[PDB]
């Protein structure tokens, strides 16, 4: 079936252009009508867009909505202008088939947009080692801007027990997260264990193995 | 502009329940309403479009019911599979107007925490500060205290608490605390221990670590 | 009679059904929403124009082909009313089977006249049938096709079907064969045990209305639950993710074809409807003008 992939600038400085694009796997980005709603903490209508000419804006932004449509490509792009922190949310791009049937069935996994002035920073990985019922390991992820930071393990190979906290803004403007996982304590004498961490917006790709 | 609004904003029930939110419209909108999940950090899931209409795959314990001005989507037998924020969509004008959303907290029986705490890495203390974190796992409800004491003394101002979103295998919660103490005033002491208190603890826990050894 | 649009006539193979009202022809709503299935690919992004400059064309040769029987129609509703109004009867001077004569007379002309004026135009049917299957050809995928739209269409032919009320049609008409046949053997039995022949045969020739209309319900009903039934079995059956583009062509054709049948019969259903209702009420009057 159809996929939604979103990729984009996630920090940007304000008085920027907010330029996102959605490009569309198992189909054509042609007739069908490409939504864009954005979430903060809610779900926030932006704008429609299809190749067969209706595009509609919501009123509240719609003098800095500019949307566009890419046959050749097969992308289609959302783009704001004069970014303040209002703007600051999780921006997803929709299909819906018709201009009548708007509900939106695939949704792409999102662009975690913050607006802000501060220097992007790269988060440190620190092991949380078990010591010696079951055995708990865990990463700390600290100091780090902006969201988001993505936290496996093995590479997505230990998946249950693992828990990954949000991160709690620091004083200091930093945010911070732990992740951990629970596993039986005999385990620990020969299974390797290495976490993952992955803070896109300082490129950075730190994979640290967690030994007592 | 139509304004949606859904009702309750939170809701409470038990694991074989049955729950009812109610999406309610400014003006008339017919039959053309769509309604989500969304789980934490993702992206908000179709369940129900037209009202009635059920999504290939879904369950079909969700129901939807309601035309025109009031509308209402009815989980019929509660699975832990369903802690997320419900929204209702309409689409008979412009713009597509969202409701405010509604949080289904699942209530289950009580569990006791079980608490690691991990001391500084020795990379860290390098660097001039030292983060010991304490980890409860696995616990209900969400209220739990969590109390630092730094040889013998209690301490404040200093620790930070986040807790992950109600599990969707087990509706269970997870804490984690983390002192954040210079490297100076870390090096300094000895005994360093995690104190929690939880409904399901007849006896208030500790689990604890001594420095350097 | 009001409006006497319930007339429709097929062509000797019994393939083109023309209704008076638009866009008369089935195939038309195929072509109208072949304009939805061509908007999603861009390889074929040319059938804008040609729906304007063909599907719109025939379109409005078949709504003056229409017209130019206007004056037909309006000789067959003159006698429409001195057969079911008794009271206009008595005013002619001519008898009951001889006020019939002139009635079939005149209604196969005006049926005539809408196949016979427009067998131009339903030779253009299928110029535009291979038409779009040439079009449809220019599609670069080959052995590969997504079907990703052929399902999408069907979910939104399947939300239309939600707002059509088939469930109260079948039980009105249900009610409206119990009451109509009811009403025919009671006037069997009255027939013979009064003389007031010029009110029964109002009540015979509204009869004989009623059971035509009815046969036109009757159908149109069982052609809107046929595409109806069959455009969810697509649904619920199997879903293949890329067939070739053979296998693609038709697919649009079979769908494209079984919601112009919905539709082409959503049209016929209303106005039957009104017709049957108007119908009777001739009839319920009728028998109470006999008491």
């Amino acid at each position: 079936q159809v996929q939604l992939q979103q990729w984009g600038a996630g920090l940007l400085k304000p008085s920027e252009t907010l330029a996102l694009t959605c490009t569309v796997y198992g189909g054509s980005s042609s007739g069908y009508y490409w939504n864009w709603i954005r979430q903060s903490p809610g779900l926030e209508w932006i704008g429609e867009i299809s190749d067969s000419g209706s595009t509609i804006y919501n009123p509240s932004l719609e003098s800095r909505v500019t949307m566009s449509v890419d046959t050749s490509k097969n992308q289609f792009s959302l783009k704001l202008t004069s970014v303040t922190a209002a703007d600051t949310a999780v921006y997803y791009c929709a299909k819906a088939i018709l201009t009548r049937y708007n509900w939106l069935d695939p949704w792409s996994q999102g662009t975690l947009v913050t607006v802000s002035s501060a220097s992007t920073k790269g988060p440190s990985v620190f092991p949380l080692a078990p010591s010696s019922g079951t055995a708990a390991l865990g990463c700390l992820v600290k100091d780090y801007f902006p969201e988001p930071v993505t936290v496996s393990w093995n590479s997505g190979a230990l998946t249950s027990g693992v828990h990954t906290f949000p991160a709690v803004l620091q004083s200091s403007g930093l945010y911070s997260l732990s992740s951990v996982v629970t596993v039986p304590s005999s385990s620990l004498g020969t299974q390797t264990y290495i976490c993952n961490v992955n803070h896109k917006p300082s490129n950075t790709k730190v994979d640290k193995k967690v030994e007592p | 502009d139509i304004v949606m609004t859904q009702s309750p904003s939170s809701l409470s029930a038990s694991v074989g329940d049955r729950i009812s939110i109610s999406c309610r419209a400014s003006q008339g909108v017919n039959s053309a309403l769509a309604w989500y999940q969304q789980k934490p950090g993702k992206a908000p899931k179709l369940l129900i479009y037209d009202a009635s209409t059920l999504e290939s795959g879904v369950p079909s314990r969700f129901s939807g019911s309601g035309s025109g001005t009031d509308f209402a989507l009815t989980i019929n037998s509660l699975q832990p599979e369903d802690f997320a924020t419900y929204y209702c969509q309409q689409f008979n004008s412009y713009p597509l107007t969202f409701g405010g959303g509604t949080k289904v907290e699942i209530k289950r029986t009580v569990a006791a925490p079980s608490v690691f705490i991990f001391p500084p890495s020795d990379e860290q203390l390098k660097s001039g500060t030292a983060s010991v974190v304490c980890l409860l796992n696995n616990f209900y409800p969400r209220e739990a205290k969590v109390q630092w004491k730094v040889d013998n003394a209690l301490q404040s101002g200093n620790s930070q608490e986040s807790v992950t979103e109600q599990d969707s295998k087990d509706s269970t919660y997870s804490l984690s605390s983390t002192l954040t103490l210079s490297k100076a005033d870390y090096e300094k002491h000895k005994v360093y221990a995690c104190e929690v208190t939880h409904q399901g603890l007849s006896s208030p826990v500790t689990k604890s670590f001594n420095r350097g050894e | 009679t009001d409006n006497i649009d319930y007339f429709d006539i097929s062509d000797e193979s019994n393939y083109y059904l023309i209704s008076q009202l638009r866009p008369h022809f089935s195939n038309i709503y195929f072509f109208d929403e072949f304009k939805r299935y061509a908007s999603y690919h861009t390889e074929i992004k040319r059938y804008e124009d040609i729906h304007k400059t063909k599907v719109n064309s025939l379109l409005n040769e078949a709504s003056r082909a229409i017209g130019i029987c206007n004056r037909a129609k309006n000789t067959v509703k003159g006698l429409i009313n001195i057969l079911e109004n008794p009271q206009k009867f008595k005013t002619q001077r001519e008898s009951y089977d001889v006020k019939l004569r002139q009635y079939e007379e005149k209604k196969e002309a005006f049926r005539g006249c809408l196949l016979n004026k427009n067998r131009k135009n339903l030779d253009q049917i299928k110029k535009i049938n291979n038409e779009i299957r040439d079009l449809l050809e220019k599609l670069k995928c080959s052995q590969d096709c997504q079907t990703n739209v052929y399902f999408d269409m069907i979910k939104i032919y399947l939300v239309d079907f939600k707002k059509m009320p088939y469930e109260n049609y079948d039980t009105f008409i249900k009610q409206y064969k119990n009451s109509y046949l009811s009403g025919v053997d009671m006037i069997r039995k009255i027939e013979k045990q009064i003389d007031n022949p010029v009110t029964i045969n109002a009540i015979k020739f509204t009869q004989k209305e009623m059971g035509y209309i009815i046969d036109r319900f009757e159908y149109h009903l069982q052609k809107v639950k046929h595409s109806i039934d069959q455009v969810t079995a697509l649904s619920d059956g199997v879903k293949p993710k890329q067939v070739t583009k053979n296998r693609l062509k038709e697919y649009y054709f079979n769908i494209g074809n079984y919601y112009s049948i919905f539709k082409f019969g959503k049209d016929s259903l209303n106005m039957l409807n009104k017709a049957l209702i108007h119908k009777e009420k001739i009839v319920h009057n009728l028998l109470g003008e006999l008491f």
